[PDB]
This record gives C-alpha cells, structure tokens and sequence, in this order.
RNA sequence: CAGUCGCGUAAGCGGGGCAUAGGAUCACAAGAUACAAAAAGGAAAGAUCUUGGAUUUUUGGAAAAGCUACGCUAGGGAUAA
RNA sequence: UAGAUGUGCAUAGUUAAACCGAUCAUUAAAAUAAUGAAUAGUGUCUAAAGUUAGACCCGAAGCCUGGUGA
RNA sequence: AUGUAUUAAGGAGAGUAUAACUUAAUUUAUGUUUAUGAUAGAGGUUAUCAACAUAUGAACUCUUAGAGAAAUUACUUAAUAAACGAAGUGAAUUGAAAUAUCUUAUUAACUUCAGGAAAAGAAAUCAAACGAGAUUCUAUGAUUAGUGUGAACGAAAAUAGAGCAGCCUAUUAAAAUAAGUAAAAUGGCUUUAAAGCUGUUUGAAUAUUGUGGG
C-alpha cells in the first residue's frame, strides 16, 4: 500500500488513541546499508574537531645554520638542525589543522534520514506519543522540589530511584537496550530525569538529533508533532514537482 | 548485531590504496614506480617541456582571437517548447516572455545575455503562442507565425533580465516613446505603480539597433520604418531605372 | 552656488551621490516630492529621456 | 568537383622542369577579406587569406672570449697517468 | 504570510570570428557539386592521478641584505 | 591548534618567614554570607581551621638626570621593550632547464615617524543607455580579460559574507570651494598604450544656460 499507518500512544498509559498515515516513501522505505552508512560517516567528519598539529623542519625552532663542514669531518653531511634524520627534528608529513569534513547531497542525506526512521518503525522500535511527553513525576516531590525543601543530594537520589523503576516497569531501561525521547522542545522533568538517570535512556531536543541518534538505542520515543516536522524537513527528495504526512485516519475520542 | 556495526558501502565503491615505500612484496618498495636515478627520480620535469623540440605552438603559432564582445544566447527550439506547453509547465493562454521562460526550467537555471529560438522540431509545432524572445531564427518565426501566434524579438541584457525574474522591471514589447508628447502619459503610469521599477533597456549600438530595426527578424523597433526604407543606418535601398 | 564676493562656484551641500541616496531614502518612504530639484530625481531622469532620448 | 584559359582534326593533355640536393614561428613590409570594434559613431591595435626579405649554417631556429700550479662543490670511474 | 535572493556545469552545433543555426564553415554570387563536424548530464563518496605549492626524504660549493669583531 | 573574552610598555640586580615578596620583604580596616554556606568547641607560631566583595600601610637598586667600566658615583618626589602600522630606500638565492628583458619582488632587510591599533575613507568612483552608491577584511568572479618572444605575471565590474555612519554646526573645533595646480614635452616609475606617481623645461578654464575631470 502506498501509505502506512502510525499509532499515536498517551505516554504514561501507552494507550492507542489515535491514528496518522503517512508515506510509504516516509516509514516503509527498503533497508539501504551503503545510503544509512554514508550519511553516518558524513555526520562524524563534520562532528571532528581536526585541530592536530606538528610542526615540520620549516617551523621547528633554532638557528638554520649549517651544522658539520661538508666534508673532511670523516662524519655524515648535516645541514640544518631542523632535518627529520635529526633528534629534534620536524616530522616531514605530520598532521596538520585542516578540514575533515565531507559533502553529501542534501537529497541522499533526506533519504538516509526516512531510511533510519523506516528501520525503526518495520521492527516496532518507533513510539508516537501525544504531544507534552514527559516524565510524569510524583506530584508531591515536584512540590517540595520547588519549595526547596529536599536537599540536591535528596533531590538527584529520587530522580535516579523513580527513573530507575519507570523504566524497568515498562521494559524500556538499560535491561531492553535505552530510549531515545524526542521533543520538540526542551522540558525540565523529561530532560532533568535523564540527566541524572542516563543508563536508563536519554532526551534529545528535535534540532538536536542526527541520522545517527536515531540507530544507538533501543526505540526512538517522538512526539507526533516533531515526527511530522521531522519528516517534513527530510523529504527534499519527495517534494520536488503531496504525499501523505500525518493524515488523521482515527481522530482522538475527545 | 547493532545496527551501527553493520553498515558498509558496496564493494564495488572501495579501491586498492597504494602506499609506497613499504616494502618489496608490496610491489612498489624502494622506488615507488620511478626507476632508477633519472631526472624523474631525483626531481621533477616542466609540463610544458618536450626535450628542447620547439612545440607546435611556436612552430606554428595561435590561431584567431577569442571574441569577448560576442552576446552568449541561451538557445530553445521548438520541439522543447512543445513538450512544455503539452506537459502544463507554459501557459499558453497567456504572453511567454522571458520571466516565463526562466522560471520553468526550459532553458536550464543560467542566465546568459540573451535567448534565442531555434527551429528544431518546426514540423510538429502547431500551437499558437506569443512568445517574446531576444533572438529567433528563421525557421522558429514562420513556424510560431504559421500555427497562429506571435512573435516579437525585443533587446535585453543579461542585467535586464535578471531584473525581469526578480520582479524589479516589468516586462514590455514596446520601445520607450521620444518627445515632450509622451512625458505626461508616461510620468503618470509610473506614479501609478507606487513601487520603483526599472526601465528596460533599449539598443544604442549601430548592430544592436539594426537588428531589431528590421521585420525579418520581427523587431520591436521595425514599426518605426517605412515599406521602403532599409534597417541599416548607413546603407539604402538603390533606385532601379534609366536615369 | 557662485559666491558673491569671491567669483568661484561652491560645491553643493550634497554630491551626486548623496543626492542620489537621499532620493532612494525619500522615495522608500513617499517624501521624493519635498525634496528640492536635482538631477537625480526619479521623474527628472525619466523626463529627460523621453523628451530628449538617445 | 567548381571556376576559365591554352594547344589539338580528334581522343584528350596541362595545378612548371626525366627523377633524386632551398628552414618554421615571432617581428616587419605589401595586397585582399568585412570578422570583432572595451559608453556610442569612427579609428587605433587585432583576426583570416595571399606574398616578400634569413651561412636563424650548433641549419626543430641563444645576440656570447680566456686563465687558475691559490682554486672550490657535486659526481664518474659510465672516458685517462 | 508572501516575495525575491545567492558561483557553477549541461541543455546545439559551426567558424579565425560574428551573422547564422539542425544546420554551419570554404567556394570573392549563390546553388546536395565537393569535404569536415550532431544526441545525458550533474552531484557525492572511495581510489588512483595531472598542475601549483618544500611536494617522497637527506646532502653542496656559492650569491644578496643586515649586524659582530683589530 | 583554533575560537571567545579582556587588556595595551617590558626586563634585570640584590635582599627576604623557601606556598606567603621588597629592608614594613605574612600591614590595617569595612560589608555580606557562613553547611539550607560557597562552588554554641580547640587553635596568634602547636599560628595564618574563611570565602566573596570594597578600601588601605609598605614597596629597594639598574635600565631611566649628568658622568661612568648598567645595577656605581652624584642627585632627585628625573621614569615606556618587542611584535603589529605608514612612508622612504630596496636586493640576491631562485625559475626561464644557459642568460641580459622578465621572474624571484612594490618581497626580505634597513631608516624615519606614530597609536593601541595604524592606514584608508563618504566619489573630479564605477558602469553602459539599465543603474550602482565611502573605507576596511574574507571568498567567488579568475590557471579570466589582458600583458609577455618565452618562463610566467595578472585586474575590475558584479556576487556573497563580516561590519555598516555619515558629515563641514565635521561632537572638537578645519574651507571664504582651492594656479605654478590641471595638463604638455622630455627622463623614469607604475602599467595594457589609459588612469595614477615624479626630476627638468613650459603652462589652462569657471558649472547641466554644458565650465572642468573620467
Ligand atoms: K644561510
Ligand atoms: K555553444
Ligand atoms: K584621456
Ligand atoms: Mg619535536
Ligand atoms: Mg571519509
Ligand atoms: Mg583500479
Ligand atoms: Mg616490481
Ligand atoms: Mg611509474
Ligand atoms: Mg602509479
Ligand atoms: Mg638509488
Ligand atoms: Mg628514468
Ligand atoms: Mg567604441
Ligand atoms: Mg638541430
Ligand atoms: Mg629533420
Ligand atoms: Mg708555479
Ligand atoms: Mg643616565
Ligand atoms: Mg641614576
Ligand atoms: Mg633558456
Ligand atoms: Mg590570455
Ligand atoms: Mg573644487
Ligand atoms: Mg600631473
Ligand atoms: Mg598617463
Ligand atoms: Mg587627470
């Protein structure tokens, strides 16, 4: 078919409460090592620092005086003090501060990004959720948090503890691989729980991911609203003369 | 397993790396390819150096001269208009002038100091058009004229027309009026736009004016000739009889 | 501008150029008809073409 | 093949000599071509074709004399005692 | 919200060059008389390369400028 | 190594609680917060068991009055490195497979002057018959136009980005709008023959009511 359904879940509860469509050519595309691994190697030239340097026998510091006489010594001939062959020399094709990083064509680039989201959703390991996902802390320590009450000691050690039994409850902790939230804003509890409980998962905002993000864990747990702009931002490829993107086909029992 | 520990490129995409200078079995040791104390071992020849033989070049020299005045036209036939028009990326109904003609991607995504019709496919053309162009050959401008439609070759620069894509100057088949008869209606239809816009430009070479002064090519300025006058400047149409 | 006494021409307040800018900032904000007359006006530049021409 | 001349009744022959021994480019000079003409009209300086002047004789084409036993460096034993 | 904007290459060839153009050039007028030239590009990665930079590495005698020393 | 921020004179000698720094070489005070901090004791040499912020005493000699063999003399409330900037002067190695033009190269270096930056700067500029609108820095344009016998050298328009600011009543105190000037010949520089710089000898005009430069 030349669509796909999507199941928007409520986070906490993981109820199915609506229901999107999308492309085929969106969330159905056919597995392509060579493609997913030249947009995986394109992202870690560019993430590269490449600031390495050595200094050759144009730069090594002293005087470029002539060392020994050219001959009559009974010696090897020497010029500089400089040369490779010396103790203190200048290493010949040593590294330099350049640029590392590689071109992909933004429509490859596109296609990498829906064949990672593609992977992930053939295998169940894509979750749409409604939007506002976060983690649903107790009320009462949200309370005393605020109120300054519990201590940072105290404060990190309920966090990590609730975090902890959260996500081994719903499989999704460090036993079932880690998880990946994707928001498309920052929020605290969801960022903050996984800033202190980080073997359990991770939060990532959606100007923050990569190809790459979406292939470490062990799901990838979006928001419906930043899985549409997600899509809508990889499509270079697609909309080019639309498709489905995030066609309602059950809405929410309001 | 992971995902990430199983992804390549295809096999045929990756080559043998020769690394030189690593030893005998790797068969470029000791030389790297070069020989043995030659010039080419120890440094480096000219490129240009053929052992002292004078090149060809010198024996016979340079040829001609590049023409840098030259206008570069962006060439279009007919049988690629066609296949516009069927295909619903020209609108026929309405006048085709160069900001059509850029913006559908018929002539590619350059812009040069002009386009030119050409007559490729006249036999299959039978729509009628008005098309504005800066050039058009002989065979483009009978088959436009012979399915019904219009033809006008107008000047232009390759300054003129990026200003007509970008909407800073508004297309015109018409040459700017001359005399203190025109200044009023003129002056009025350019507070009327309440946007600066920028005139086209008309010809002010002698080649230039002759080009589009004359109807063979249908030029823009060919009404201001009279049935017996000439395009040329300089040159008249001799009187024939016995005198 | 000649000036009286001394029997030498005074360069305008404003060069061709920032008589040309003033013009272009005027005209951004609907004010060309208070400025004085200059040659840089966008009626002036069309008048004189089309009465005179090439 | 086209152009247009000669000789020959004609067929036909003629794009020098019975054959084998005369160097370019560049620059310069003389003719033609109507190509381009740095705002525009012209021009200058260029382009194309024809042609001319060379022990450019180290003749695929540098404007060019010696000493070193006060000698120096890189090499060859690829050439000596 | 909408509009515009940002190198380049290719898309048509031909000639010394323009006009011209699926035809163009030579034929001092032209003319199937003759001869030549026509149809997928573009970007990226991997690798091997040409060019310019020290340019695969080591090694002169010497030349110039500024200073030092009786 | 790059980027960001801040700053805009540097060293030496000798002495001293050997973490503590100037013959005072561990000065004297103020405010706030102090374990919910900051990021109900013991301890003045068995010391400095307190951090932040704001003040404060002291701070020698030479470079650096004169002189001299710098850290001395003799006097006295004597005091400013480098690098970077602009102009002036200006090579050679090297490449051309030699070599003079050329290239190396408006380079290195030297001298003078100047500031925290300096320089440049609001068109006698570019464009081309449409128009742009000071200077500076980066990229493209561009192994281009073009120059040169060659080897090689090599723009501008425009575009993009960094910044953006216009004025003479200049936010620091200046013009009665510029004559030995523009320009020419000649000798050179630069360079494409133009424009620009210049020694010598000569030497204009007065504004779009078309005067002057390009
Ligand atoms: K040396
Ligand atoms: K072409
Ligand atoms: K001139
Ligand atoms: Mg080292
Ligand atoms: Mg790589
Ligand atoms: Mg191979
Ligand atoms: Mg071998
Ligand atoms: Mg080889
Ligand atoms: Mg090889
Ligand atoms: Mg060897
Ligand atoms: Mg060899
Ligand atoms: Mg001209
Ligand atoms: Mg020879
Ligand atoms: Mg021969
Ligand atoms: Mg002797
Ligand atoms: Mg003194
Ligand atoms: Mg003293
Ligand atoms: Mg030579
Ligand atoms: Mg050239
Ligand atoms: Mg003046
Ligand atoms: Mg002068
Ligand atoms: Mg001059
Ligand atoms: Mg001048």
């Amino acid at each position: 078919i030349t669509n796909v359904p999507v199941t928007v879940y409520s986070f906490p509860e993981l109820e199915p409460r609506s229901l999107e469509s999308y492309s085929a050519r969106h969330l159905h595309l056919p597995l392509r090592r060579d493609i997913l691994h030249l947009a995986v190697i394109y992202e870690g030239d560019s993430t590269r620092r490449g600031m390495a340097s050595t200094k050759t026998r144009y730069e090594v510091h002293g005087s470029h005086k002539k060392m020994s006489p050219q001959k009559g010594t009974g010696n090897a001939r020497r010029g500089t003090r400089q040369s490779p062959l010396m103790k203190g020399g200048g290493k010949t094709f040593g590294p330099k501060p350049r640029d590392f990083s590689t071109k992909l064509n933004k429509k490859v680039y596109d296609l990498a990004w829906r064949t990672a989201l593609s992977y992930r959703y053939k295998r169940g390991e894509l979750i749409v959720t409604e939007d506002g996902l976060d983690l649903p802390l107790p009320n009462d320590f949200l309370w005393l948090a605020g109120g300054g009450k519990l201590s940072r000691e105290l404060e990190d050690g309920y966090v990590r503890k609730w975090v902890h039994e959260f996500m081994t409850s719903l499989n999704w902790g460090k036993e079932a691989g880690r998880t990946t939230f994707i928001t498309g804003d920052k929020r605290p509890n969801l960022f903050t729980g996984f800033e202190l409980a980080g073997a359990e998962g991770r939060a990532l905002e959606l100007w923050d991911v990569d190809v790459k993000d979406l292939l470490e864990t062990g799901r990838i747990v979006i928001e419906r609203s930043a899985l549409k702009e997600m899509i809508e931002d990889h499509q270079s490829d697609l909309v080019t003369r639309g498709p489905n993107l995030g066609e309602v086909l059950v809405r929410a029992p309001r | 397993a992971s995902i990430l520990a199983s992804l390549s490129d295809n096999r045929g995409a990756y080559h043998k790396r020769i690394r030189k200078g690593r030893g005998p079995s790797s068969g470029y040791g000791k030389t790297a390819g070069r020989g043995t104390k030659g010039q080419k071992a120890h440094g480096h020849v000219k490129p240009w150096f053929q052992g002292g033989q004078t090149p060809l070049i010198v024996s016979h020299g340079r040829k001609g001269f590049v023409n840098q005045f030259a206008a570069d036209m962006s060439e279009l036939n007919l049988e690629k208009l066609q296949e516009w028009i069927e295909a619903g990326r020209i609108d026929p109904t309405k006048p085709i002038t160069p900001k059509e003609i850029i913006k559908s991607g018929i002539i590619g995504s350059s812009i040069k100091d002009g386009i030119k019709l050409l007559g490729r496919g006249k036999e299959s053309f039978k729509i009628p058009v008005t098309i504005t162009v800066s050039r058009a050959s002989a065979s483009a401008i009978e088959a436009i004229e012979a399915a019904g439609g219009k033809i006008v070759t107008r000047f232009y620069t390759k300054e003129s027309l990026k200003r007509l894509v970008e909407g800073k100057s508004l297309h015109t088949d018409k040459p700017l009026p001359v005399g203190k008869e025109h200044v009023e209606e003129i002056l009025a239809q350019a507070r009327s736009l309440k946007k600066k816009y920028y005139r086209l430009p008309d010809p002010t070479s002698r080649w230039d004016i002759e080009y589009y002064r004359d109807p063979a090519h249908r030029g823009y300025l060919s009404h201001q000739l009279a049935p017996g006058e000439s395009p040329s400047l300089y040159f008249k149409v001799p009187t024939g009889g016995e005198k | 501008t000649k000036h009286p006494i001394t029997g030498k021409w005074h360069n305008p307040k404003y060069s061709l150029r920032r008589q040309a800018e003033l013009v272009k900032l005027a005209q951004e904000h609907g004010v060309e008809e208070l400025l004085p007359f200059t040659r840089k006006l966008n009626e002036e530049k069309l008048r004189k073409r089309v009465e005179l021409g090439l």
